[PDB]
């Protein structure tokens, strides 16, 4: 776990899914999803998509272990939705690292 | 093939509380949403809150916080709405509504009447003179009563009129047209059920 | 609290007519949903996600709209479609409904079939005396009922109740119940129920002797 960087908090974005049922679900469940991401350092990556892919998997993983000690459970609708919001977040974290810092 | 069954009508005293149920049957969805909606005097619809019954999550309309409490028994697929500290404005029909993407089901509603009045059963009187017969269902509290004819075998030409209220007591009527020649020759019964008192009354129409 | 406003509030249409009703939002929603509710029944989802028909909803229905203006159209009005339609949004908490459009169907005028019934012997046995008049399968809704007990009107002691428009034949129906004490009932003889209505240009009389 000492190989990972941890980013500071961010506002979770609103994601749109193509149906009202999913849009309402997301917005009603989104507080259960992460608002910070885990990543590997930038100097290991050639391109943005590879960083985003790892950041996504690392972050989902830690979040699913942290919160099943809590006593949360995730449906598969929740893991798909985390996949989408965490991707966006990993993208923002990449832009923080490379432009803003 | 999924269906929602809600619990029966309640007469509650002002100040008390009640709890109504909504049980989802033959369901096979993992994560669906269950809304609760109130309807006041046959018209205006208001959303109260929701529960996702398969892990935890619960939403309220601000207006009903302190008034409704939503929970779920996910061992028996039954969802509950507690209503605290009732008054006359809480008299209404309450609905649970299931949603899963394209699919939607609504319960048949639960009538809550908030009143300090006392359950009273109706008296059923037959109306004897195609020809027309009826039943007069008079002096009951609270709503609802359901009226059948020959247990539902008689559906064509039935009119059942909405109840109206006279001095804390409801009165309704139902009328039925049947062929000139099936009556009196064939047996005409009107069956009335008052679920609050748990009376069921079968009055035969015989010619007067 | 996105407010939803529906117009018109009441609408009448002829069989075959194109009918449109509108739902307007005080702010932008992404999608709108519409419910149908007939008399006695619970609401049922009719169109969801703005333009998708729920199961068992006839093809002649359609929905559209964007931002703050949404409409429900019926390309050809049928008697079955007489009902109340509500819009509803899930854009933000609290989720709100519109106040409904009540849709009725025009039909060729029909006269009521009138039946009067004396009190049953059960009723007289225990207390009182309710004389009931049924007035059935008429159009249009506007009717009017007077009782006569031996040639004298009575307004006090009379419960009226109307049905909503029938889905099959689009008629309306009323019951008027005159209720009296046994004593006052056995003090008189002739009992007339009497209705005024567009169809006839003279009262519809039904009576009995005691």
């Amino acid at each position: 776990l000492g190989v990972y960087m941890l980013g500071s908090a961010m506002s979770r974005p609103i994601i749109h899914f193509g149906s009202d049922y999913e849009d309402r679900y997301y917005r009603e469940n989104m507080h259960r999803y992460p608002n910070q991401v885990y990543y590997r350092p930038m100097d290991e990556y050639s391109n943005q998509n590879n960083f985003v892919h790892d950041c996504v998997n690392i972050t989902i993983k830690q979040h699913t272990v942290t919160t099943t000690t809590k006593g949360e459970n995730f449906t598969e609708t929740d893991v798909k939705m985390m996949e989408r919001v965490v991707e966006q977040m990993c993208i923002t974290q990449y832009e923080r690292e490379s432009q803003a810092y | 093939e999924v269906q929602l069954q809600q619990s029966g009508p309640e007469l509650v005293k002002p100040g008390s509380s009640v709890k109504i149920s909504c049980k989802a049957s033959r369901n096979t969805f993992t994560d669906y949403n269950l809304d609760w909606v109130k309807q006041s005097h046959g018209k205006t619809l208001e959303w109260i809150g929701n529960v996702y019954p398969n892990n935890g999550v619960t939403g309220y309309n601000q207006k009903f916080r302190g008034k409704a409490t939503l929970t779920v028994d996910k061992s028996s697929s039954t969802a509950y709405m507690e209503l605290h500290s009732l008054t006359s404005e809480d008299s209404a029909v309450y609905y649970c509504a299931l949603y899963y993407y394209d699919v939607s089901y609504w319960g048949q509603g639960t009538l809550v009447t908030v009143s300090s009045a006392k359950t009273t059963p109706p008296s059923v009187y037959p109306l004897a003179p195609s020809v027309t017969l009826g039943c007069l269902v008079k002096g009951y509290f609270p709503e609802p009563v359901t009226v059948t004819w020959n247990s539902g075998s008689l559906s064509s030409g039935v009119h059942t009129f909405p109840a109206v209220l006279q001095s804390d007591l409801y009165t309704l009527s139902s009328s039925v047209t049947v062929p000139s020649s099936t009556w009196p020759s064939q047996s005409v019964t009107c069956n009335v059920a008052h679920p609050a008192s748990s009376t069921a009354v079968d009055k035969k129409i015989a010619p007067a | 609290q996105i407010v939803l406003t529906q117009s018109p509030a009441i609408m009448s249409a002829s069989p075959g007519e194109k009918v449109t009703m509108t739902c307007s939002a005080s702010s932008s929603v992404s999608y709108m949903h519409w419910y149908q509710q007939k008399s006695g029944t619970s609401p049922k989802r009719w169109i969801y996600d703005t333009s998708k028909l729920a199961s068992g909803v006839p093809a002649r229905f359609s929905g559209s709209g964007s931002g703050t203006s949404y409409s429900l159209t019926i390309s050809s009005m049928e008697a079955e479609d007489a009902a109340t339609y509500f819009c509803h949004q899930w854009r933000s908490n609290p989720y709100t409904f519109g106040g409904g459009t009540k849709l009725e169907i025009k039909r060729a005028d029909a006269a009521p079939t009138v039946s009067i019934f004396p009190p049953s012997s059960e009723q007289l046995t225990g207390g009182g005396a309710s004389v009931v008049c049924f007035l059935n399968n008429f159009y249009p809704k506007d009717i009017n009922v007077k009782w006569k007990i031996d040639g004298s009107e009575r307004q006090n002691g009379v419960l009226n109740s109307w049905t909503d428009q029938d889905s099959k034949d689009s008629t309306y129906s009323m019951s008027s119940t005159l209720t009296l004490t046994k004593d006052e009932y056995e003090r008189h003889n002739s009992y007339t129920c009497e209705a005024t209505h567009k169809t006839s240009t003279s009262p519809i009389v039904k009576s009995f002797n005691r």
